[PDB]
């Protein structure tokens, strides 16, 4: 019913891949340090223990 | 409190041994040819803290 020609819901983009087009978050690469920070800590932790 | 690796008679009573070696106070007496490692680990306390 409504006069504009669009869809009610509008997308806020982000980091877009550029091979497949899919919308990605910042997190990723932040994703990835991370598990390995986590990763290193327990190593040393049992290291140490 | 200490840790203690040693040869097998370092001691002649290893219970009043197993008590006394906290002691900052105490008299341990161990046999002439067997060697006794009292601090077997204390860098690991700098490390914890």
């Amino acid at each position: 019913p409504f006069r504009h020609n669009r869809f009610s819901l509008t997308p806020i983009w982000g980091f877009r891949r550029g091979r497949d087009n899919l919308p990605y978050g910042v997190i990723r690469w932040m994703r990835d340090i991370q598990d390995d920070i986590n990763k290193r800590a327990s190593k040393a932790l049992y290291i140490l223990s | 409190s200490n840790k203690v690796v040693m040869d097998e008679g370092a001691v002649e009573d290893i219970e009043e041994f197993r008590e006394e070696v906290a002691r900052p106070d105490a008299v341990l007496v161990k046999k002439p040819g067997k060697q006794i490692e009292l601090n077997v680990d204390r860098e690991l306390a700098a490390a914890h803290m």
